[PDB]
């Protein structure tokens, strides 16, 4: 199950 | 940038037994970048029904892939892995050896 | 007993060839269970283990949605990073991403990871506390300044501590036959004659799970580290792994050498000798 709201670099 | 040369292994999934079906594996690892051409050969000719694993990588960021095909070993049929990569001036052919 | 779950993302930019490549793969210990390939016709998170096929439509819809989301973030990073080291719009470049968590025999939380690399050189990673960052060079000091403000770590932290361990724990008890197994290596030894005076002894370990193993040769009890040919552990293709170690020995002296084998599924580490 993946992580949800992923931050941009 | 970084360029790492693939390590190559040619092997069967099971101990090779003439007339019994198996899988021929070629595992390439430790390479960067990920562009690579890997062929399995039968008596020096490209086998057409060859699959590979989904691209993944190690702790040190270098890439590894498993290429594979179904086969029935015989006494006289020669098998090999042919690999080309930007770190290689010509493709590298590695022969299959059942005790290796 | 200890376990772990990891996710790997790779992006090779395709300039003058269209959309960048994107491969997403997922693992429990050394068994892969899911993948997403950009050039595959599905455009959906696919099952790669037979114990994950048990999940319903809401799970696949969920993992599909989130995976497309990871993909698009990577699509942006490639240019952001291209806009730091002075890279041309011409050449190709790679971004790599690992994140996941580890547990013990009790299945309770052990540690979490989030690493990031650009072009095979390390770039930025969560420190072992999950509250701070290691920046590999001057360029990722700007990434660090940026993420530190927007509490990016705290989101990554809560997943890695809670939601990560809970899903790992459902998977282990769904793949009980597969994941909660340890297969002892089937070990044996071959003898090949190089010449009339030298001979090769290869020590074999086959059909084991998971991949972790130590093979060593000794002569009279003294380690032969300098003189051992050792191969990288390799997939068999059926969920198990293979490995070997070899020494070149004089004929008659074969009884002086012993092969030593340590695995998670051997109660006593084995010592092998040639007859």
């Amino acid at each position: 199950s993946l992580f949800n709201t992923i931050a941009v670099l | 940038m970084i360029q790492r040369t693939p390590k190559i292994q040619v092997y069967s999934r099971h101990p090779a037994e003439n007339g019994k079906s198996n899988f021929l594996n070629c595992y390439v690892s430790g390479f960067h970048p990920s562009d690579i051409e890997v062929d399995l050969l039968k008596n020096g000719e490209r086998i057409e029904k060859v699959e590979h694993s989904d691209l993944s990588f190690s702790k040190d960021w270098s890439f590894y892939l498993l290429y594979y095909t179904e086969f029935t070993p015989t006494e006289k049929d020669e098998y090999a892995c042919r690999v080309n990569h930007v770190t290689l001036s010509q493709p590298k052919i590695v022969k299959w050896d059942r005790d290796m | 007993g200890s376990h772990s779950m990891r996710y790997f993302f790779t992006s090779v930019s395709r300039p003058g060839r269209g959309e960048p490549r994107f491969i997403a793969v997922g693992y429990v210990d050394d068994t892969q269970f899911v993948r997403f390939d950009s050039d595959a016709a599905s455009q959906r998170m696919e099952p790669r283990a037979p114990w994950i096929e048990q999940e319903g439509p809401e799970y696949w819809d969920g993992e599909t949605r989130k995976v497309k989301a990871h993909s698009q973030t990577h699509r942006v990073d490639l240019g952001t990073l291209r806009g730091y080291y002075n890279q041309s719009e011409a050449g190709s470049h790679t971004v790599q991403r690992m994140y996941g968590c580890d547990v013990g025999s009790d299945w309770r939380f052990l540690r979490g990871y989030h690493q990031y690399a650009y072009d095979g050189k390390d770039y930025i990673a969560l420190k072992e506390d999950l509250r701070s960052w290691t920046a590999a060079d001057m360029a990722a000091q700007t990434t660090k300044h940026k993420w530190e403000a927007a509490h990016v770590a705290e989101q990554l932290r809560a997943y890695l501590e809670g939601t990560c361990v809970e899903w790992l724990r459902r998977y282990l008890e769904n793949g009980k036959e597969t994941l909660q197994r340890t297969d002892a290596p089937k070990t044996h030894m071959t003898h090949h004659a190089v010449s009339d005076h030298e001979a090769t002894l290869r020590c074999w370990a086959l059909s084991f799970y998971p991949a972790e193993i130590t093979l060593t040769w000794q002569r009279d009890g003294e380690d032969q580290t300098q003189d051992t040919e050792l191969v990288e552990t390799r997939p068999a293709g059926d969920g198990t792994f293979q490995k070997w170690a070899a020494v070149v020995v004089p004929s008659g002296q074969e009884q002086r050498y012993t092969c030593h084998v340590q695995h998670e599924g051997l109660p006593k580490p084995l010592t092998l000798r040639w007859e």
